[PDB]
């Protein structure tokens, strides 16, 4: 059968910490590959996923890219790109080779800007999309007046950013905005002293345990207060210097964890005939030896995107593919054409894109004694919450009050 | 025997964010013409020259990069114009074992050793306003200095800089203000501070607007001193602008006795350089080879250190004078080229080219004052000599510069 070349991008080996991801991913993308094959979806075709180490380095990461293009097949799309820096830069330049990009793991919001990177695509939402969820949030518990706490680094100032953009429009009033780089203590102290009772909160793990310190000394917690943070940390991340466990884990208390929803909690059949739960079953006897990771499910529905753009191309050509040097400027415009119709129920609920951006799920957590527990989801197709009944819980009688 | 052709990779922007490819390119092809008729240089060697025009854009320069480094012949040399450009091949470089050569990148962050092991440009870093500024403030005798930012990356790394520079001068910052498109606030309290001796650090557009909210709040005047970079259009602060309120009057008014730096690009002096030309003779040299009037030509003010990069390289060459057997995969020629490139001393018709262990070009800085709505050169200072020329044509309302408080 004639191969239908993809090229992928990702850090595999040992040595690079983030050859975790890719390397974690390869079982969901053996499996989505080999049920299409055996299908026949892509025939008289067959799909050709080339892969090259990119190390998560910028020189190394391009010369894979160069190296690819030189001694590779021709290929007819770009599938990956998982570090940040080393992701632009080969999705920046696309348009020179005609090659439509889709990442399954770079989540920076620089990459939504169609102007800098019109041919790239991902299944993964991105650092901003639990913005919208916040607000809907913010909107459901009627809470009109909030405070910010950010970390002065570019990946949380780019989420503080856009929540101005969001929030703007919309009933709700940012009361107080607060930075810190090193020592969160004075911001908190500033977030106190303006009375802010409802904290959206956009900082690293290291960050965290510090600013719930802080908390705990300047009492911004309890009944009165709300917290709203990231929900990608490390388990037991608390764990891992004045304060004490006991009142870190006092302060902690009832905080909410945003961040994407790796597989779907819909018990439907998605495009392969399986329901997210029987994937994972499938992903977990797979992977084997191999660590799970997050985006594996985003992997998974990547090689299906993908499979479905080359069956619409195919098509659009029949309705008038093995010459496409990347001199073709027609093909990957039908490629790019074909990728914007996306439209099937996935592990990861429903895939479609708006602009190159997914529009997915947002899973929302709240500490409750020991861990991060589920309390609900953001719909960002329909834009809808809904909270999990009898698990989300608050100190007092009501949830608190913003002022 | 035969000369041995050896190839240069360079990316020229003919549009873009910083068009300096137009009078570049031709400064180049004047440069490699003075090279290789000199038989004293590379008599064994014939330098030449292989381009593509990356339009200033990053993204564009990738299809180009692989170009020139998967496509024979081998090139010795990798040769960028625009910062954005540079960080992508300078970074990229290792991986082929290739010295790159910049000829018009100013941003600070290109002096970084580690990101960009064999980088050199002869376009000075725009850290180099900053010994001048510390210079200007000890002769003046000030300790207390206000900074007032554009949010760029360019002006946060210079203004980061500069706070290195004024401790080890026992001088201090009072107070920093940054502003994205709107300079009401910074400035408001910069007047509220009561901010003497400020360093402004944006583009044209928003020199307009700062010294527009300058005018409104009085910061002008005996009591203040505005430090700028002298790279703005002759009468700016007159140019029609409608976003903002101030008339012309009131802004030559709120303009008036402001010191700038500039980077010389262009020996002030009637002396000949190693071509053999003056500063004079280069110019009108290069306005023949042009399509346009210079005024047209982007990078008409960059161009001389285009012609000084190609020198550079061809000195360095002759140094180690071999070169025909440059792989991408060996660091051997490299390294040698690296060392005779870090060891660059000659006369250019930019002026002295000497680069710092960063690799950034050392130049002479233009110190200006604006005296009755026109600038009027005061003085040059070497940072590397420590050495200033004044002109004596400084004035002040009292007699005598100001100071940074309340006295
Ligand atoms: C560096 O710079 C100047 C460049 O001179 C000028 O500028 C160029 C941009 C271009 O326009 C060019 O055409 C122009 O000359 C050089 O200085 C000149 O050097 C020449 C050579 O010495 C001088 O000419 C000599 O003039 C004397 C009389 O003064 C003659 O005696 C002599 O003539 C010679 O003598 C025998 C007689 O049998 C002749 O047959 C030979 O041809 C021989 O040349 C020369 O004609 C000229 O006067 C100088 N000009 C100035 C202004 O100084 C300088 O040499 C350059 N340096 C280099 C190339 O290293
Ligand atoms: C890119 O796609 C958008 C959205 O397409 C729709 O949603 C997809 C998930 C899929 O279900 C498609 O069949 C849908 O059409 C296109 O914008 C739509 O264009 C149609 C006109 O044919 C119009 O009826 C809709 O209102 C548009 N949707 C929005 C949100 O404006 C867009 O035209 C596509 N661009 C291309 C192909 O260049
Ligand atoms: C080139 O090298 C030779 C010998 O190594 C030296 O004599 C000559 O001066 C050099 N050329 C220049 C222009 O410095
Ligand atoms: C668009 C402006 O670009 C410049 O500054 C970027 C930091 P550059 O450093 O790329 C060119 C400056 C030429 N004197």
């Amino acid at each position: 059968s004639p191969p239908l070349s993809i090229m992928g991008l990702m850090p595999l080996t040992k040595e690079v910490a983030k050859g975790s991801i890719g390397r974690g991913v390869l079982p969901a993308v053996e499996l989505a590959i080999e049920q299409i094959r055996n299908e026949s979806l892509l025939r008289p075709y067959f799909l050709d996923l080339r892969l090259y180490d990119t190390e998560c380095d910028n020189a190394k990461g391009l010369k894979a890219f160069y190296d690819a293009i030189k001694y590779g097949p021709n290929h007819l799309m770009v599938f990956g790109g998982v570090c940040p820096s080393v992701t632009s830069i080969i999705a920046e330049s696309l348009q020179g080779w005609n090659l439509v990009q889709l990442s399954f793991a770079a989540t920076t919001p620089v990459l939504a800007d169609k102007k800098k990177y019109p041919y790239f695509f991902r299944t993964v939402p991105s650092d901003n999309a639990v913005n919208p969820a916040i607000l809907k949030l913010l909107k459901h518990y009627q809470w009109k007046r909030v405070g910010t706490l950010t970390q002065d680094v570019q990946r949380f100032s780019e989420v503080r950013n856009d929540l101005t953009g969001v929030l703007y429009g919309e009933d709700i009033e940012i009361s107080d905005t607060e930075s810190f780089s090193n020592d969160p203590c004075t911001s908190v102290k500033k977030l106190k002293g303006n009375d802010v009772r409802i904290i959206l909160g956009q900082f690293d793990q290291n960050m965290a345990a510090k600013v719930f310190c802080c908390a705990y000394e300047e009492n911004m917690y309890g009944s009165k207060y709300q917290w709203i943070i990231p929900g990608w940390y490390e388990p037991s991340w608390w764990e891992q210097s004045r304060c004490l466990r006991k009142n870190l884990l006092a302060a902690m208390e009832g905080y909410i964890g945003v961040d994407f929803e790796p597989l779907s909690s819909k018990q439907i059949k998605t495009i392969s005939g399986k329901t997210p739960q029987q994937y994972e079953r499938e992903y977990n006897n797979k992977r084997s030896g191999v660590g799970p990771s997050k985006f594996h499910g985003y992997a998974y529905d990547g090689i299906w995107v993908i499979a479905k753009t080359l069956q619409r191309a195919m098509e659009t050509l029949h309705a008038s593919i093995q010459d496409f040097n990347y001199t073709d400027h027609t093909l990957g415009r039908i490629i790019l054409n074909a990728m914007n119709e996306t439209n099937f129920f996935g592990v990861t609920g429903q895939v479609v894109f708006r602009n190159g951006e997914r529009m997915g799920t947002i899973k929302f957590t709240q500490f409750q004694d020991s861990r991060e527990v589920k309390v609900g989801e953001y719909n960002a197709v329909a834009d809808t919450l809904e909270i999990i009944n009898d698990t989300i819980r608050f100190q007092g009688s009501e949830p608190p009050k913003d002022d | 025997s035969e000369r041995r052709a050896v190839y240069i990779g360079a990316l020229f922007p003919m549009s873009g964010g910083w068009p300096g490819g137009q009078a570049c390119q031709p400064a180049v092809e004047m440069a490699l013409e003075d090279v290789n008729s000199r038989r004293d240089i590379l008599p064994d060697y014939e330098l030449k020259l292989i381009h593509h025009d990356s339009k200033c854009d990053p993204g564009q320069a990738t299809k180009y990069l692989y170009e020139l480094l998967y496509n024979d012949p081998i090139k010795i040399i990798l040769m960028p114009g625009c910062s954005s450009v540079s960080t992508l091949v300078a970074e990229a470089a290792r991986m082929w074992n290739l010295i790159v050569l910049s000829y018009g990148s100013s941003s600070p962050a290109l002096s970084n050793r580690q990101r960009f092991p064999t980088f050199f440009r002869t376009h000075p870093s725009a850290t180099l306003h900053n010994p001048t500024r510390v210079k200007l403030f000890e002769k003046w005798g000030w300790k207390k200095i206000a900074t007032i930012q554009q949010t760029t990356e360019v002006f946060t790394s210079t203004l980061d800089d500069l706070e290195e520079r004024v401790k080890e001068a026992g001088i201090e910052i009072t107070f920093r203000q940054s502003f994205f498109s709107d300079p009401a606030v910074p400035v408001k309290n910069l007047k509220r501070q009561d901010a003497r001796i400020i360093v402004g650090l944006f583009y044209e557009t928003e020199a307009r607007k700062v010294f527009c909210e300058v005018y409104k709040e009085r910061l002008f005047g005996k009591k203040y001193v505005w430090f700028l970079i002298g790279w703005y259009a002759d009468n700016w602060f007159k140019i029609y602008d409608p976003s903002i309120n101030c008339t012309v009057d009131e802004m030559t008014e709120a303009v008036e006795g402001h010191i700038t730096t500039e980077i010389v690009m262009l020996n002030p002096a009637n002396t000949r350089s190693i071509s053999n030309m003056t500063s004079q003779e280069f110019v009108e040299k290069l306005t023949k080879r042009l399509k346009r009037h210079p005024e047209e030509t982007g990078g008409f003010q960059e161009a001389p250190l285009a012609y000084d990069a190609i020198w550079a390289l061809a000195l360095a060459l002759n140094k180690t004078s071999r070169l025909e057997d440059f792989n991408y995969n060996n660091q051997t020629i490299t390294d040698q080229i690296y060392r005779a490139m870090n060891s660059s001393s000659f006369e250019g018709v930019s002026g002295h080219v000497v680069f710092d262990a960063s690799g950034s070009r050392m130049a002479w800085t233009l110190i200006e004052q604006l005296q009755g709505g026109s600038y009027k050169k005061i003085g040059y200072y070497d940072s590397t000599k420590d050495d200033l020329s004044w002109s004596k044509t400084d004035k002040w309302i009292g007699g005598s510069p100001p100071a940074d408080d309340y006295k």
